[PDB]
């Protein structure tokens, strides 16, 4: 049924929620229901990942109403990160800011849980570049913190992160973050 | 050969075999080779904080940027928990041909305000050059002037980066009246200062402090009185010179000098002190009192 009643989700998301003749909260609140039995399987936390965030009815209260029972119950795979690395996208839809900072707080938690790392590590810029949001800094710092390695610690990536530290304020995760640089290719100094 | 030598080396010291040694008058040093005048003269009559530096691992001169610029980024990085650092080889300050060329390590502030201006030579130090291997440029000297909070980080760079450790170097009072002798049995002339013995009782309530400042000419004229065999200074040479001061003192004062310890060596050749903060170069011996400073880091170090 987890998989049946998110493809009915995904007929109300092809149609006006006006349009519609049944409620779109309902059905998400039984999967909401099944969530706190069993929140989702790898192709279930990869589906309701990649399409309830990106242009379809994804309400800013009931995407994160997915969103903070949205974890995987066996582990997140690549096709989970893959698509909603186009959620991450941040245009015309952007998942805006409010279940962006949902997105990636869900990121920084359930980072323990990856088949592989190491696809997400090559996916280290394509973060890296959203830490200038002032709003995600504070939880991309600790994803970039579970994410990185010496091979994205380009020191054009140091400066940018100079940069992040000068033209914003002094921050625990900015220090964080700088620190492990600091334990990496020693372009910065920090203590 | 290269560490059962150090271990034969620290055995023989720990042996204690008679250690009264019979060493040169300091001798008139003429500036050898490329001894920047500016630079050297810049180093005399400055007060350098003694230190017992352990041979810097992977050190090289030929690195000198790098390393500067490592420095500099991790001293203003001490300043987020204006600066420039140049690490400048001074090409003249060793006894033998063999040893390790000395180095400067400069806190440089706009203009050439010098801030701390750290110093590592090694003159006249080949019982420890011939115990390192050829990875370890052995500097057992370290002379730090600027404020002890920058010295206390920059020696943390320096173990970070180059395995090497800063014991604080103290002259004792042993030393201290030992350099004291030597440094009054120059051929010097045109006496810079007045040969002040620094000397500091033993009271337990109180901490009063005594400057037997002699006249250096005076105490030139006392030294030759117990100086008999010549080029060499005996230890009981050094003892007759003391003695002199304390039966010249006690006579006055009734208080023996002798039951308290050199503080302080105040003299026309080299300012001395015991906690560390020691070596005032005013004249040009200083290849000769560097020498007993690094054959005294030596010591602690080995």
């Amino acid at each position: 049924e987890e998989d049946a009643l998110q493809m009915a989700v995904g007929y109300f998301e092809k149609g006006p929620i006006k349009a519609s003749q049944n409620k779109d909260k309902t059905l998400e609140k039984h999967l909401k229901t099944v969530e706190n039995v069993a929140w989702k399987n790898g192709l279930a936390s990869e589906e309701i990942d990649i399409l309830l965030n990106i242009a379809l009815s994804g309400k800013f209260g009931n995407a994160v109403n997915t969103r903070i029972l949205k974890c995987m119950i066996p582990a997140t795979v690549i096709s989970e990160d893959s698509v909603v690395k186009a959620v991450s996208w941040l245009c015309v839809g952007k998942c805006s800011g409010s279940t962006k900072v949902l997105f990636y707080r869900w990121l920084v938690a359930m980072f323990d849980f990856i088949d592989r790392k190491e696809q997400i590590n090559l996916l280290y810029g394509f973060f890296f570049a959203s830490l200038q949001d002032d709003a995600l800094c504070p939880y991309v710092c600790h994803l970039l913190y579970l994410l990185t390695k010496k091979e994205n610690v380009k020191p054009f990536r140091v400066r940018k992160l100079l940069d992040l530290q000068a033209k914003m304020g002094m921050q625990p995760h900015l220090q964080a973050l700088l620190s492990l640089y600091k334990f990496f290719a020693p372009a910065l100094i920090s203590v | 050969t290269p560490l059962q030598k150090r271990l034969e080396s620290v055995r023989k010291q720990s042996s204690f075999i008679l250690t009264p040694p019979r060493r040169k008058i300091p001798q008139c040093s003429q500036l050898q080779e490329d001894v920047d005048p500016q630079k050297v003269a810049f180093l005399l009559h400055k007060q350098w904080t003694l230190y017992s530096l352990t041979p810097l691992y992977k050190f090289s001169y030929s690195n000198l940027k790098e390393y500067s610029r490592l420095l500099n980024a991790f001293i203003v990085a001490e300043k987020q928990k204006d600066i420039k650092v140049i690490f400048s080889t001074l090409l003249g300050m060793k006894g033998t041909q063999r040893d390790p060329e000395a180095f400067l390590v400069q806190i440089v502030s706009r203009e050439g305000k010098v801030l701390w201006t750290g110093w590592f030579c090694c003159v006249f130090g080949d019982s420890l050059l011939e115990t390192v291997s050829e990875d370890f440029t052995c500097l057992p000297l370290f002379l730090a002037n600027g404020a002890e909070s920058n010295t206390a980080i920059i020696g943390t760079w320096f173990q970070k980066t180059f395995d090497c450790y800063f014991s604080p170097l103290a002259i004792n009072a042993f030393n201290l009246s030992w350099m004291a002798a030597m440094w009054t049995a120059c051929k010097m002339d045109h006496y810079v200062a007045t040969t002040e013995f620094l000397w500091s009782v033993p009271c337990s309530p109180q901490s009063l402090d005594i400057s037997f400042a002699i006249h250096p000419e005076d105490a030139k004229a006392l030294w030759d009185s117990v100086h008999k065999t010549p080029g060499e200074v005996t230890q009981e040479e050094v003892d007759l010179f003391m003695d002199c001061l304390y039966s010249h003192f006690h006579r006055h004062f009734k208080i023996h000098l002798s039951a308290t310890r050199l503080v302080r060596v105040s003299t026309s050749v080299a300012s001395a002190h015991t906690d560390g903060k020691i070596k005032i170069l005013c004249h040009k011996y200083l290849i000769g009192v560097l020498a007993y400073l690094t054959e005294l880091a030596i010591f602690q170090i080995e």
